[PDB]
């Protein structure tokens, strides 16, 4: 049995320094959020990125962190006007037994507008 | 005795407040703005991502403990970035410049 | 081990309320199709939209319907020239023992179309 | 447990049977580079298509191959400039007990320089 | 004590890397990454033109060795360009702020 | 004895001759155009803004003096800034690298 | 009675810091010609931008020297083709006994090109 | 001598009836806010609408509380990216005494994240 | 004390000469009508086109009739669907005592459709 | 029996939680979801405009005081708009599908 | 006596051959089409949605009865929703005008 | 009699400073390649830039390092889809007895795609 | 001393094979009409396609027709409205003492429209 | 061996009798400035129009001057935003001994503004 | 005695300053503005030419010597083109419209 | 005796029929259309501006006061401008053609 | 004496070799181009439309003959529209300038 983990982090700008930089914030707050030691216990991580973000491919700073054999995959979030702009989302396949109440989903910067309850 | 200054600040409005009031206040002779920084940190044992500006402020060791001070009543950062680095030598011309144009002055009861 | 279930629902526009109603709609009817008790069996739920629909958020709808707890991610389905408009897709991740051939997979409104298999 | 299976191939135009033929050869390389007898062993099938590819959907290529009851979903592939072009991205979730370092990844065509490591 | 490590590296992932690395390692308690640099250099006795990024590196001298290595560790270049300025006087608190992080 | 000059330009032509120059005329190993700066600064006892663009330029002092001059001969400023700072340490390969390049 | 007084400047780029730095130049420019000695002495402060600057408002620039209780407003310039590139256009509205012919108004860098009478 | 009076206030769609009830509210809210009695006071009303606000002319709204003999005028506002969209900005030109601390601003809906000093 | 003089006049094509010689007419028709013998009697000039006259700048037509040490100021006037095409709106800020019924508001060529009362 | 009620929702999320709950309560058999209202009412003495939905309830008299509490549960306004306006008339198979979905 | 009727339609085409056929044929004096309703009600026991458009028929309580076969002769549904709601005043003027043109 | 030299650079993005660095090396490499001791030896030189090059003119380089009395011409390179992005091109005009076979053409950074033979 | 060739051929449609066997055609047909036995006696070879040709460069014709040596450029032509359509136009640099009227110029196809002189 | 001469040229608006009558003064100048008796001592002529000039060919003027047996190419010059709009560009490529010193470059009407060395 | 004078004029701010001027100052009746001329000329014993507009003026002998000086006070040229052509006979309201509109 | 007479004409429609009714009724031989017309002119002492087309009417005196005529037919303005330039001398076969097509 | 020369071309090479010609053969001072010019004339009994270019002629009585023949040498029509209007008065200096640019 899988558990999803959920992340959401804001940029100021579309670069590819600050992107990178800030998907590795996210990426290791959500594994320090779950106390997750080894990448193993990832079944894959899929991320989604706002239309005014194109500079660079979030999958490529978990690498930087050195998720190599951690599949992940990257698509277009829906540009729903007025929406929170430049918002990289995470979704973490996370195999665990841990119940759906005990999981712990890490919203940085201006994304915890995104999830206040 | 001339120096560069460093001032990492957080926008652009920071950035013209702060650069303007140290020229203006005869602080510093001239500041350069370079924009678009991303800055890596350590914030609460963790390391951490904010974009912010970078200050190249032309000044002098005289008019640094005003600058000083000044940054930090103007800076919304509680520990700002201040770090002065030595001229070792340049533009005798632009030296001079600097020197005209950077100082606060003195009182001799 | 996890089980995907298969949903499109298709809107008549573009409209908040459409995409929100329609949604709500699709979620529970995979739901009843599988008889799915808590949302604790849903491992994450992935929507799609088409580039046709951009008002709204699939991933708020469900949390009209209390999947608050549930990992939700929505981005851009492909634009295929001359494919069904209008059309929000939906794969649960379903953690079950359930084999692949007694999984229902919903198709609602013009989305019957998609799989009449 | 899940374990994420990754495929990447390129298409040298944006045409249904190259789509087709390309997505084909992908799907069953990566099923055979993980030896998969049934696809009773996938738990749901992701695609990602780059932003030159609209002509087909991916998702209609598993069906030739007979991946009907395989929970399939496809989604816009971020368009980062200077990106490789024409490139469809897999990501199946396999259900198996398989380590991180034992899953074999398929990277075809010119998607090789995706992943020379 | 305290200095400014200049680095120039040839793209944003070895700016990233670099930059979280030297923080996370606690061998910098900041690093500024500076993009759009365009480098006129010497290569072999020919002038030649680069697209690089500065990375303005927190530290003192006694961590400077280790970032050194570090640097080289990380860096794709045979021959890195890392070269420490002096900080002359500074906000005393931001200097101990520093310290304290580079450990 | 190996120094960071800071020189400001008006514009990119004036950087990138100013630059070539330099590192052709072995007055400098390398040289970084840094773009998009906005300078404030004091002019006739007024405070003006204008838009430049700083030159960060890999030279010895004893290149400094010719460098200096060369500078002045190709800025069209009266007063140009061309200021040097400190190398306190630092990769000692590239350190070499700047001297063997500064004749 | 009220007296307006006039004010052009023009910037090499888009950037908020440049424009932020030249409409203070301009402004206290302005003042610093009419040797007017309060703020209290303005009405109202109008400004227009031409099409090419975009990044920052030009009153948040007459904020930072202080002019809070002065009434600004900034407007688009018309678009005329072949005209002088990224131009800041100021109209202060004077509070002045002041003659027509005793106003100075202030025409900076490129925009010299402006009034040359 | 005149004194210029602010406003501003947000509207949630591009409608002509929403365009018209909010510059209606905002006139009237600054009048009754420095205690206006007659419309005579006004030498001339300016507005500013947002880029994406096109569905109705606010001086139009003037008229319809009875600002016929007040001079009206309306222009498009700077469209600087991610500022506040859809605002109704208003500089009345008061013929008054009143110093520049005395007079009253009106800040309305969203707008009061315009002026919060 | 300022009183506002309203005035507004219609080209048939987007040209100079039409733009100019159309101002002229209505600038001097607005004094006429108001009997203003001085252009010292002028605070400043305000002028609105319409988005599509972009031929030139109304300002450069009050040059021409000797408005020199009039403070001019031009910007882009609202595209309202639908509403009167090619229009050159001016809003003189006119130093004087007369009542607001007194003051006499041009409107020109098709630009009567503006204002019929 | 059947009534029209009226309810005015601050935004769409609102309109289709109400909507749904009370059809799905089995309170109402029928909910219209009427979009893009510009309302103008008095607030604190000051007529105010906000924009909002109407909701056009199908339910039955016996219904409506449960759907009154219901309502105002959901509704994050403090008093809002819950108004039922009689059925003089009508189809009579409809209105016994509407008596019918209705408990 | 005069009563406004609500009649809920699947098609723009259906509210105008329904509008127009109800005005042309004497049975009411005036329709309005209020478009883009999310209608959200019971259909076989679950809560269904789906895009409608609202009719509000001004006729009279002596016209209902046949309005009500024409509107079910005309409508694609097989129990339509036509629903009549009282007029408890209105203008004297205005309601002439109705019961003129119903007849 | 003249011999024609060939050469292209790739730049990574399309700023002033890039374009202007980079035709300078391919400038000097193309004529350092055949040792030309002066730009006397040059009848002229042409230049072309793909489509997403239009930050710089690169005639203003060559005068960068004093080709003055160079006739200098560019131009707009055929926009091949799939072609190398970010080219400059050039073909410089050489008054030469030396043969086709002893002529050294310059293909400079990602340029080396353009004649691997 | 240096004598100019020129060629021009139409193509039906903008196809890559159109587009080489076009060039190559034009080319050889150029060398044929002035006996040109070697690829030594071009200085260099320039070309330009009309805007409606994009699918290839010329360029690689003249090298499948082996003229490796010989120096090569291609360039956009002048999209003067109603011209003719799909034009590739060549100019050979031919180190020839050969007089002006003695060099015979090549109008293939359509392109025969181009020089009936 | 070749020396090029450059020209340069501006017009008013992009007509075909303004691009025909300032080509024709250009190249006439430019002939007249280097004393060339003979079109026979022209190689080949190369012409660039910016993009703003579309009306005409630039080469249909050097046969109105009676340039049939000279070999003429105009292509579309590099549109460097901001940079002279409205240019028309000679390359002349010239078999004289002539030493690069003694060649005369022509620049006339506002492009006088590109080489005012 | 009625003649129609054509001026030549650089750019439309000439064009309608000159044209409005001359009706003003009761010179002219009438001035017609006919733009986008390219005008081919002899300068300095060279063939050039120039985008001009074209002035239609509507006057009489008696205006123009006045015409004629006031035309060469708002010209930019030191010698502009001022060439009348006579009337050789019209419409007789219209040359009576002309010679009322010129004193 | 030939001459050329100049209307101005306030839109295309009337520039055409004007033109086209004169070359058909053998009053003229040929009408040019001079389109893009800015005329200002005195209309009741004012000075106003209007944006009219010129014709070029190709004609004999003998035709003129036929054509006088008609032309006021056919313009709106209640005064229109006709007004006769002389041809001094001309092409010998084109005047020929001129009178021939003039009946 | 001096003369207004109108010719009216089929296309601008023609209005330009025409214009240039005239005036570098010292035939004229100036020749202005008139574009856009819609020519509606009687070709063969049957009125047709034409789109051609005026060209408005700067010359003498004196040059007329030659410039009559060369105007035909180079005009494309078998009867070209050449037609000289005289200038009745003029700028003294600007006629003067005209007789000396015609030899």
């Amino acid at each position: 049995m899988v558990r999803g983990i959920r992340g959401a982090i804001t940029v100021e700008e579309d670069t590819p320094a600050a992107i990178l930089a800030a998907t590795i914030e996210l990426l290791l707050k959500m594994l320090e959020a779950n106390g997750i030691q080894s990448y193993e216990e990832l079944a894959a991580v899929i991320f989604t990125v706002t239309e005014d973000l194109t500079s660079a491919f979030p999958a490529e700073a978990a690498r930087l962190i050195g998720m190599h054999r951690v599949p992940l995959l990257s698509a277009r979030e829906v540009p729903v006007p007025g929406s929170l702009p430049r918002v990289i989302r995470v979704l973490a396949l996370w195999n665990t037994d841990t119940p759906q109440d005990r999981v712990r989903h890490v919203y940085l910067n201006e994304a915890v507008r995104l999830r206040p309850d | 005795m001339e120096e560069v200054v460093l001032i990492t600040v957080p926008s652009a409005l920071v950035a013209v407040k702060i650069a303007h009031a140290l020229v203006e206040e005869r602080l510093a002779a001239c500041v350069n703005i370079v924009p678009g920084l991303t800055s890596i940190y350590r914030e609460e044992g963790s390391v951490v991502s904010d974009h912010e500006l970078l200050l190249l402020v032309k000044t002098t060791t005289d008019a640094f403990p005003k600058l000083k001070e000044r940054v930090k009543e103007l800076h919304p950062y509680e520990v700002p970035e201040i770090v002065a680095l030595p001229i070792a030598e340049g533009n005798r011309e632009y030296l001079d410049w600097l020197r005209e144009n950077t100082g606060l002055e003195h009182h001799h009861h």
